[PDB]
RNA sequence: GUGAAGAGGGAAACAACCCAGACCGCCAGCUAAGGUCCCAAAGUCAUGGUUAAGUGGGAAACGAUGUGGGAAGGCCCAGACAGCCAGGAUGUUGGCUUAGAAGCAGCCAUCAUUUAAAGAAAGCGUAAUAGCUCACUGGUCGAGUCGGCCUGCGCGGAAGA
RNA sequence: CGAUGUCGGCUCAUCACAUCCUGGGGCUGAAGUAGGUCCCAAGGGUAUGGCUGUUCGCCAUUUAAAGUGGUACGCGAGCUG
């Protein structure tokens, strides 16, 4: 950082996602290029943008404390982590799509898309919804 | 080299060199060597340790000198006897006490003058201490 | 923020002084206004700290002295010569 | 290598070291920077 | 200090005894046996390790973090056993090995002899190589660095006895 | 520095030597006071090539054959 | 001031250095400088710190993760110092001399994207490349740690018959 | 200064290490040979002549090299003059 109230600033930074949390996105991805993390940015890139917010300060006094104001399922997951691709029209999106697109290519690793606000499933496939 | 132009007498004593510093203060420049040692200054020290600043800075900032030698120590030819007197003005030079700023600089930042007074510092034959100018 | 418990002298002059700054603490003395002039000692190694910080002059100092608490000046700063550290400050009653 | 009286860091992987009382440089690097006392 | 703070935990089965001042690590690989300076108080206790730092011999925490990375390494030889391959880098060169005697040829006009300490093994996958296998690892160590001493790699192709993992530099002249 | 007309001539390139004197002047002349220099110059340390090359050139007394 | 014209004790030996002014005798006592492990008279004295070099018990400019004590500061369980597990990119040959000189001969200048971050660049190596990358940026272990300042004592510096 | 005989050579040495050679190594603008510099090492070894009164030196020819100095710039109650 550069200082604690810039890590403070990176917690409400944190907060403003999580008043707008509609689901749960993770991705484990501990082996990965720079450019490997824009091909995927560049797919939420030309969807939506820059509002897919990647905040990733996932520790577990970071990403924690950042969370339970509002859907604290995220934190029995908490650290070791997780790149977060959450955006504020979520709610049924495309997100769970951009993440099979990853496992195919240049990542062996995202997680196996898990998902776990409100998808009234795990680890297995989510196709079924209002997106 | 830095002599004295028309000088009243042409040799003068030996002389003593005690007590601490006069010039103390630093006010011309913001950053300045000064001499923690007590010694002497020979005239081709001064023109070395000048030479060997202009080189880092590269025409940047502003070089201020602060002692004049002013005094001309002699040496006499060798294999002479003693006595006949004294003998041939050969260098001046300018007595040292402790707390001495010997030069200023400014026009500089202050991470590249540390660097730069480091230079001058093994040319000059006593010991050196770096300072800062502060308001009083 | 500039206040110094200090505590005032029953000795004074030349060896004296110089009794006490090796005792790490340095000599001053207060003068203005009309009263009497307080010769006061203070410890040495925390002003030189709190010179470090440039408001030290042009802000008014509150430092104590038994009891009476007096707002103070800084007027004159007389560093040792070579050896970075200090010997006596005069200061203006303001 | 060069024996001085001034050991020096002059590469970004010169190590420090007081090797059986004398202080030496090595360098896992520039094998030329090798030092001895001083 | 650090690592002198982290307790080594021993593999159950490999059993350690301490007779006095003197460490006995009885396992699968054979039995280590090794002093100490008196400085560091021990206690298997549970399977535990724990050195203690001893008043008076103020070089007692120095000497923690020493007798703990030696006992560390030491009961992990037992268990598996310490490896290194050095590869018989040069056209024209020889190494075999014959019983407990190394006879190899660094282009040398007489071939060089090297006996094997004790329980130190040596087997060559390749003509070109050498493996060897061991309990402690000093013995290792030291005959791997010995077999390097006898010919090390040269700075200008590279030949000779060297580390498979080491890399050396390549120089090169200077106009020619 | 033992300076010439042109070149400067520096230091290093010669060896001073004093060798015992040759007069008819008793004790002195003959030990103690040598006095006297057999100045080693040799042309190959940094002498103006040309300096070199009209040194070895032009034969003369006091240079060597080498 | 002493010696000269003052011996006596100490500085191993040493007119002038430190102590001290011999009238004579004594197998008597108290102190001075300086000393109290043995030679050699008296402390292997007490207490509390300090040096690892036989420093002490020959000496400097300068060099240094030696080490003791003291103060402030930077960063620090909204987890750092160091390793480890990943990256170090988006235009680019950087425009210019683009004669071959691709962040890697060199003038000089140097913005903005993907963002937790990445200097139009820290270094080796390259005619020019690549690689590995150092910066700077995420998880792992998760306790303090980092850089200077003032001083005490030491190391190197330190080669003669 | 009511004496401490003077260079050089000859004979005979002996010590120091700031090493000329041999020995052991670090590094290179060290490919190999051959060289450069620095570090450890004083055990041993360490030219014949022409010219000069010489030391010194130049030259001729050698050698692994033909080291530098202290010793009243060793050595005249040992020689030479």
């Amino acid at each position: 950082m550069a200082l604690n109230l810039q890590d403070k600033q990176a917690i409400v930074a944190e907060v403003s996602e999580v008043a707008k949390g509609a689901l749960s996105a993770v991705v484990a991805d501990s082996r990965g290029v720079t450019v490997d993390k824009m091909t995927e940015l560049r797919k939420a890139g030309r969807e939506a943008g820059v509002y897919m917010r990647v905040v990733r300060n996932t520790l577990l006094r970071r990403a924690v404390e950042g969370t339970p104001f509002e859907c604290l399922k995220d934190a029995f997951v908490g650290p070791t982590l997780i790149a977060y691709s959450m955006e504020h029209p979520g709610a049924a999106a495309r997100l769970f799509k951009e993440f099979a697109k990853a496992n195919a290519k240049f990542e062996v690793k995202a997680a196996a898309f898990e998902g776990e606000l409100i998808p009234a499933s795990q680890i297995d496939r989510l196709a079924t919804l209002p997106t | 080299m830095l002599q004295p132009k028309r000088t009243k007498f042409r040799k003068m004593h030996k002389g003593r060199n005690r007590g601490l510093a006069q010039g103390t203060d630093v006010s011309f420049g913001s950053f300045g060597l000064k001499a923690v040692g007590r010694g002497r200054l020979t005239a081709r020290q001064i023109e070395a340790a000048r030479r060997a600043m202009t080189r880092a800075v590269k025409r940047q900032g502003k070089i201020w000198i602060r002692v004049f030698p002013d005094k001309p120590i002699t040496e006499k030819p060798l294999a002479v006897r003693m006595g006949k007197g004294k003998g041939n003005v050969e260098y001046w030079v300018a007595l040292i006490q402790p707390g001495k700023v010997l030069y200023e600089m400014d026009g500089v930042p202050e991470e590249l003058a540390r660097e730069a007074f480091k230079l001058a510092a093994a040319k000059l034959p006593i010991k050196t201490t770096f300072v800062t100018k502060t308001v009083m | 923020m500039f206040t110094i418990n200090a505590e005032v002298r029953k000795e004074q002059g030349k060896g004296a002084s110089r009794r006490l700054r090796a005792a790490n603490k340095f000599p001053a003395i207060i003068y203005g206004g009309k009263e009497a002039p307080l010769a006061i000692e203070l410890d040495h190694d925390k002003v030189m700290n709190m010179q470090a910080k440039a408001e030290f002059y042009s802000e008014v100092l509150t430092i104590v002295v038994d009891g009476k608490e007096i707002k103070v000046k800084a007027q004159d700063v007389q560093r040792h010569p070579y050896k970075p550290k200090l010997q006596h400050i005069d200061f203006v009653r303001a | 290598m060069k024996v001085r009286a001034s050991v020096k860091k002059l590469c970004r992987n010169c190590k420090i070291v007081k090797r059986d009382g004398v202080i030496r440089v090595i360098c896992s690097a520039e094998p030329k920077h090798k030092q001895r006392q001083g | 200090s650090r690592v002198a703070k982290a307790p080594v935990v021993v593999p159950a089965g490999v059993d350690v005894k301490i007779n006095g001042q003197v460490i006995t690590i009885k396992g699968k690989n054979g039995e280590l046996t090794r002093t100490l300076n008196d400085a560091v108080e021990v206690k298997h206790a549970d399977n535990t390790l724990t050195f203690g730092p001893r008043d008076g011999y103020a070089d007692g925490w120095a000497q923690a973090g020493t007798a703990r990375a030696l006992l560390n390494s030491m009961v992990i030889g037992v268990t598996e056993g310490f490896t290194k391959k050095l590869q018989l880098v040069g056209v024209g060169y020889r190494a075999a090995v014959k019983g407990n005697v190394i006879n190899l040829s660094l282009g040398f006009s007489h071939p060089v002899d090297h006996q094997l300490p004790a329980g130190i093994t040596a087997e060559c996958p390749t003509q070109t190589e050498i493996v060897l296998k061991g309990a402690d690892k000093q013995v290792i160590g030291q005959v791997a660095a010995d077999l390097r001493a006898y010919r090390r790699p040269e700075p200008y192709k590279g030949k000779g006895v060297r580390y498979a993992d080491e890399v050396v530099r390549t120089k090169e002249a200077k106009k020619k | 520095i033992v300076i010439s007309r042109h070149v400067a001539i520096p230091d290093g390139e010669l060896e001073i030597t004093a060798i015992r004197a040759q007069g008819a002047g008793g004790q002195h002349v003959n030990k103690t006071s040598t006095a006297i220099h057999l100045r080693f110059d040799i042309r190959a340390s940094s002498l103006p090539e040309y300096y070199k090359e009209r040194l070895l050139a032009a034969s003369h007394h006091l240079i060597s054959s080498d």
